[PDB]
């Protein structure tokens, strides 16, 4: 029943920053730390993410990670740093980088054990635990680097509970790190394996979609990561809270997984429209799903209909009915049935949540996984080639100890796992 | 999360007063040290007065003497403010050997004294030119030390470049040639500007046809406290000094990532013209603010690292990215993909008071590794070359020990080390 | 039904300073020496520590010993160096200089006799002895030198009572003295002997404590040895309170000794965490128990993991539940099932007291009887050996008198709680 | 409780003028005695004067006298001011025998006067020169009779460590080898100090060239006000001087101590920078702050005390003890574990009105006994033997009863001496 998250590098630490202060709001709880709500079913189950500490303080089950204390120090400065405890704040001095080697091979190493202590006391904190999640950047030293790393620990520690993370995704256009790339195919190499389930989230897709359909010209990383919670948050309270279907974390997982690699997905988000429209929208269920379906409504920079859809979830937020979500559904698969796979009858799952997100009437959260996403990890696994051929910034992962065969194993994987996106492409 | 300045020679020093200036410029210290308000840099006292992490060498009393007379007299330690009483002549080897290698051994004390004040050293730069006596045999000669001392620290060096057309120092190609045996082989990353072209940036985006090394100065200082008074700072992507060596050196040679730096904006032209962050960085692919006469156009690109202050949204950066990849002619070598390390502070850019560029909302600074730089070292090669083959002003060096072997093969490390370059530019 | 407490050496004298304050907080005793509370409880079980004078006074039952009357002039200056009476006050002139010849051997000697004859006046103003206490250092010289001979004196002549002693032990990173190991060495020869039972306490365990989950950057000694007096008193007020288990000192001692000659404790306490988590802390038994295990909450630089556990020792105050105690501790044995030793069944004891301290709920005073106490011997003897071949300040030792032999038997005698820890470690 | 200070020839009164001038600095006492407020120290009179329980001996007036006509003058008893005729003539020949002989019977019956006075007699000290007349050869003779009397009181020796470049003293090294003879068997334990060294500190720490005895004599006082006003004062660790005793003298041969201090800062210095207990701690373990002019690195440690004034937190010295045990390059022998005496007391160091040392917040004492005093001994073996072969200045001594046999056997004692170093060294 309940979950910890973990958030590791700026990124991790920044979308983690939106992640929770959504939470908060779900239930009613303030900036400080104690509850002031009003809905019983805020507290409810306030259990899986928070720990309510003496005073009707509520402490949010979650670790914060990274290798410089001035980030750690941002997060704490806001509303809701405060309501973390101290003990949360796992850092060591002296970055990464963004290297892969030093976070996890080297450096970021040494942290992780005092990370792991945390983790293991909290996992004694909880009464039963679902799961766990954590937040992070492919390409980055610490988000996937360290995180990597203690992922590894962690899925040993608990085999049987839910491992999953969200992770950035470079984007085509805009990496940061001459090696991201790299970083990325060494998180591929060691994640796959060793998690339940991975989103893919890129950056360059959700600033599309702020001015394409929110026609925003402003936003900063805080507004697109307000995005990336409401998916995340999307996820998780309907198995918090009362509703039609079902309702469990792992049910979904099982739903969306027909091979054991094959773990990648594609989110999406719906309504998510401009103000100036939302005069002119209708909330039905077809409209919902007409923004679900939506190719420019997906938060990855895939194409769904190039590839094949293997799963998709549909959760539903808000009173709607049965006949309608189901209908509209078929209709979906009717549809597209050309970009539907053929094993799997009715391909199309839905899950139904009675409570509407703090604002809205009603919404929906779009989880696929389709054959599609093989198409980033075929845009990675060509840079770095080009890269490996050369050893750029190889010197400095050489140097931290990181063998080239090892690579080249790496580079293999994510090959693999397009080949079987193949496999299953037909 | 702490580092320390160098600033050896009347180069590194003046250059060091600039930026231990704009240092102050940044968060309101007073002479004194007195700050009402970055201990990154600074080692506070019981009375609020802070002190620069940072040391002053010079062998001849004059510069730090300029020091110990102006306003940051008071600012610095006085045992941070180093002096001998003679000169390298220009010469590397009095400067790494015969001289400098007498008071080195107070030096590097005091350095690791405040190495043992830092509690979390991240590491150093160390500022000179590549052409002087202290500027380059001292500098060399300490880092021999620090990489021994401080292995696992960063080593970031900056460097005058010498100027193709103007060098007050015949012996500068012999000087600078001797440096290359002996940096590349301890330092981490070397960087390195043009005054010459710092000149025509003055004339042309500022529109001063009178510059100075004291205005020279100021410009390096605001490249200089983007990556150091920024990059402490908080910002969106928070990059540290282990970081850019991280992202910028990919090659365990050296590497030479070479500055540029836009905006560089007189007031008046700063009127009536809006830039966006992609028009600065526009502005930074341009040739024309290319800081080292080195023509961006004839090399191919390894590295490139685009720091940034102020007013800046990812969003426009990556739309910016996007046309630099595309639509410049910057060619690159296959190595390496275009990740380009971008670092977002929100930390405005800052302007000296009474200087000549004009008030910024945003700015971005360039970093660049390009194959051109071997037609830098073939103007050495042939600078050296001529004045080894007459063997003019050898006996200057000779009589400090100097080998004529050595020469040789300080200059064939150099061809070797243009070989990489052809290397590199070969594509695979 | 009383105890004796004797106070001996800088330390030890600095560290009764902060005790007998707590005890007289305990029971509403002002600093002046006369009751001035406000429980029935506080003056019901009074007698235990004090003798109440004409006037309504209440007198320490205990001797503060040294040989420099410039300790004992600073201990009298403050609160509650006037409760004590001058009488209490025996000292010396001149110093020992932490040298356990001149405590133990020669000159200290000579103020035992005084020491001892107003130990037999307060004998006599008791009703029936429950035992004796006394605080001091393990390698200091009239802390351990002097200390020593007070108590095998006493010993010899209340072979009834109880004989405890707390003491500092030399941590592995402040030795003062150079012989300190030597004067250890001496009082483990002697002490262990001639003592029922005695504790172990770290300072440098103590400092990390202090920050490590106290947060503190500032204390001192005083601060420290609050912390200490926090396990003292913690034992006697349950013996003195009403509660629902058994609370008595010797049971405790009965209850932990195993074996004749194995008698060191690592003392612990909970709860025991910085103010800002206190409003993200939570105050249950599991809590409680969570921070007595946790070897970190040890006052003892040892690590009960790394060695087998004898006995256990789980004190209680303040209301809980017997059924959440029981299961708790329970589940402890059965979780940590790999440090207790097998011979003894349900090595975990409990003892329930229903006061609590001053301004908590709950709270919890770990006692434990590890092998890993071994460890500290170890590092003395080693220590010493080397010191006594060189005779390493022993022209001093020996200059008054002590032999070489002696030593040398006390070394063997070191060597032996060792083996017999062995021998119980199996 | 009480000690005895004991001024013998004029570095030992010259010195203990200013360590009289301290205690009063430290109670407020006024050059009459009158004290408003250490009766340890002091002995009281019904007008609330205090007189300091010390003796002055001199054995031609003018030093005493130069004490008769100063401001303390008031504060000493006639009876402490004992004063002779002549002199020694730098000569352990006179000064112990013929001279200083005659007089001494005196200036024990003081000593015995006051030894009545203490109630508590803990000990005493003795300040000297190991070169002079009177200094070493008045100082020895003194030792012969007190450790008779006061065999079991402490036996503290202070000397003048004799300056191997600067002597004013020929026969030097004979006083200095007949000293070793006489003392190494009588005293308990003997610190001494470098005035060479002391320059060095004072040009380097103090920034100051010009210093003089009233300058070096300030510093010197600083290190005993340490191990004597503030022992007796309050603190966590209140140590004794039968302690330090207790606590520093691993042999029954002697052992010579040294002094080392940190804080030696000038005014200027202390700004900008702020010391912690640590921090002070790792420059005692500095060569650069060593009181002696032998190397801290050449020889091995045997003890070392610490003491500890003003902000001291145990905490923060524990940690100070686990780097200088761990990061330093400390030999030690075998022999000892690392018990380092830590004292620590609250009473804050204090600073002469007009002095050179800044107004420190905190202070360190080290007392050191380290292998490499051999050094010091070969130094004046060689310089003993030299003299001694040729047989320069013997008739000096010859013609007050000496014998050549004495001399060679003094030598052979110090040789003794340092063959015992030689083994100590020799870990076992
Ligand atoms: N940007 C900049 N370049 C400078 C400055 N001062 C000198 N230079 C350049 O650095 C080189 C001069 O080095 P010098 O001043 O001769 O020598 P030094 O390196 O200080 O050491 P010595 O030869 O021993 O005096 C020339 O190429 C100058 O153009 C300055 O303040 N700013
Ligand atoms: N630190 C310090 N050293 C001193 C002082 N006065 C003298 N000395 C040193 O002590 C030695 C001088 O001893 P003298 O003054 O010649 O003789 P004396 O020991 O007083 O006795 P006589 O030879 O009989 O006069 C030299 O090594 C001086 O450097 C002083 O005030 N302070
Ligand atoms: N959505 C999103 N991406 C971020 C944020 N911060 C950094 N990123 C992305 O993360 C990558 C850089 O890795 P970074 O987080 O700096 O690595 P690390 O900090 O060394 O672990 C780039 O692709 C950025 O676009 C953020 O707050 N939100
Ligand atoms: N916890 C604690 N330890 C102390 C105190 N005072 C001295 N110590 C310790 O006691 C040892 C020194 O012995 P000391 O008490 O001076 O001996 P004595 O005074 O000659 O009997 C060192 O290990 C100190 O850390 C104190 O007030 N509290
Ligand atoms: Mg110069
Ligand atoms: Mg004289």
């Amino acid at each position: 029943r309940e979950i910890v998250h973990i958030q590791a590098g700026q990124c991790g630490n920044q979308i983690g920053a939106k992640f929770w202060e959504v939470i908060s709001d779900e239930h009613g709880i303030d900036p400080t730390g104690s509850y002031h709500g009003d809905s019983d079913l805020q507290l409810e189950r306030i259990n899986v993410y928070y720990n309510e500490a003496a005073g009707n303080k509520y402490v949010p089950r979650a670790i914060l990670v990274d290798l410089e204390p001035g980030t750690m120090d941002s997060v704490r400065s806001g509303p809701f740093g405060q309501i973390f405890r101290p003990d949360n704040f796992v850092f060591g001095q002296s970055g990464a980088g963004n290297n892969w080697a030093k976070g996890h091979y080297t450096e970021g190493a040494e942290l992780v054990d005092s990370v792991l202590d945390v983790v293991r006391k909290e996992s004694e904190s909880c009464d039963c635990l679902q799961g766990f999640q954590l937040t992070h950047s492919l390409g980055g030293g610490t988000g996937s680097g360290m995180g990597t790393l203690l992922i590894s620990k962690i899925r040993e520690e608990y085999p049987d509970r839910i491992m999953n993370t969200f992770s950035v995704v470079p984007s085509p256009k805009v990496s940061d790190t001459v090696v991201e790339p790299y970083n990325a195919t060494l998180s591929v190499h060691q994640l796959v394996e060793n998690t339940d389930e991975t989103y893919c989230i890129d950056n360059e897709a959700l600033y599309d979609i702020c001015f394409r359909t929110l026609k925003l010209t402003t936003p900063t990383y805080g507004d697109l990561n307000h995005l990336v919670s409401a998916t995340m948050s999307g996820v998780t309270t309907c198995l918090r809270f009362p509703g039609q279907l079902n309702a469990d974390l792992r049910k979904l997982a099982v739903n969306m997984v027909p091979f054991p690699r094959l773990h990648f997905f594609m989110p999406g988000f719906a309504p998510l429209t401009s103000r100036g429209s939302q005069q002119y929208r209708a909330l039905t269920v077809p409209e919902l799903t007409q923004q679900m379906f939506d190719a420019k409504n997906m938060m990855a920079a895939c194409d769904p209909r190039h590839g094949r859809y293997l799963t998709v979830a549909a959760v539903f937020r808000g009173r709607m009915s049965m006949k309608e979500v189901d209908e509209q559904m078929l209709n979906v698969q009717n549809k597209n049935s050309s970009y539907f796979v053929e094993w799997i009858p009715n391909n199309v799952k839905t899950a139904v949540c009675d409570i509407p997100p703090r604002g809205l009437k009603m919404s929906a959260t779009f989880i696929g996984n389709s054959t599609a996403i093989q198409e980033l990890f075929k845009r990675i696994s060509e840079q770095f080639t080009a890269m490996f051929r050369r050893k750029a910034f190889l010197h400095w992962y050489t140097g931290e100890g990181m063998d080239e065969m090892e690579f080249t194993e790496a580079e293999s994987n994510m090959n693999d796992l397009v080949s079987e996106y193949q496999q299953y492409q037909d | 999360r702490e580092c320390i300045s160098i600033h050896v020679g009347q180069a590194g020093v003046q250059i060091g007063n600039a930026c231990w200036e704009l240092y102050c410029l940044e968060h309101g210290i007073q002479p004194d040290g007195q700050m009402p308000s970055f201990n990154t840099f600074f080692s506070e006292t019981g009375a609020g007065k802070h002190v620069p992490r940072a040391v002053f060498v010079d062998l001849e009393p004059t510069v730090i003497d300029e020091v110990r007379t102006g306003t940051y007299r008071q600012l610095f330690h006085p045992e941070q403010l180093i002096t001998g009483k003679e000169d390298a002549a220009n010469n590397y080897a009095r400067g790494h050997y015969t001289i400098g290698k007498e008071i080195i051994d107070l030096v590097l004390d005091r350095i690791r004294k405040l190495a043992d004040q830092c509690t979390g050293l991240q590491g150093f730069s160390v500022f000179h030119s590549f052409g002087g006596g202290t500027g380059s045999g001292f500098t060399s000669l300490l880092m021999e030390r620090l990489s021994v001392d401080y292995g696992k620290k960063s080593k970031l060096e900056f460097s005058i470049y010498p100027a193709p057309q103007v060098s007050t120092a015949v012996v500068e190609p012999y000087n600078s040639i001797l440096t290359t045996h002996t940096t590349l082989e301890h330092s981490d990353c070397a960087f390195m500007v043009d005054n010459e072209a710092i000149y025509d940036i003055c004339r042309r985006n500022l529109d001063i046809e009178r510059p100075t090394y004291t205005n020279l100065n100021r410009l390096i200082g605001q490249i200089v406290s983007s990556i150091t008074a920024s990059l402490r700072f908080d910002g969106a992507l928070n990059v540290d000094l282990t970081e850019f060596q991280t992202n910028l050196v990919p090659y365990p040679r050296g590497h030479f990532p070479l500055a540029t730096y836009a905006p560089v904006i007189s007031a008046e032209k700063a009127y009536h013209e809006q830039l966006s962050v992609a028009e600065i960085t526009n502005a930074c692919f341009e040739p024309a603010n290319q800081m080292v006469k080195c023509d961006p156009r004839h090399g191919k690109y390894m590295a490139c690292c685009l720091l940034y202050r102020g007013d800046v949204v990812p969003k426009d950066v990556n739309a910016a990215i996007a046309t630099i990849k595309t639509k410049r002619t910057i060619q690159f070598v296959d190595w390496c993909p275009t990740g380009f390390k971008v670092g977002i502070n929100y930390e405005p850019p800052t302007v000296v008071p009474g200087g000549d560029l004009a008030k910024v909302q945003r700015a971005v600074c360039m970093l660049s590794n390009t194959t051109a730089i071997a037609e830098a070292w073939a103007r050495l090669d042939h600078k050296f070359d001529l004045m080894y083959a007459k063997r003019a002003f050898v006996h200057w060096y000779v009589g400090e020990g100097m080998e004529e072997g050595e020469f040789s093969e300080a200059r064939e490390d150099m061809a070797a080390l243009e070989k990489d370059y052809e290397e590199v530019g070969v594509d695979s």
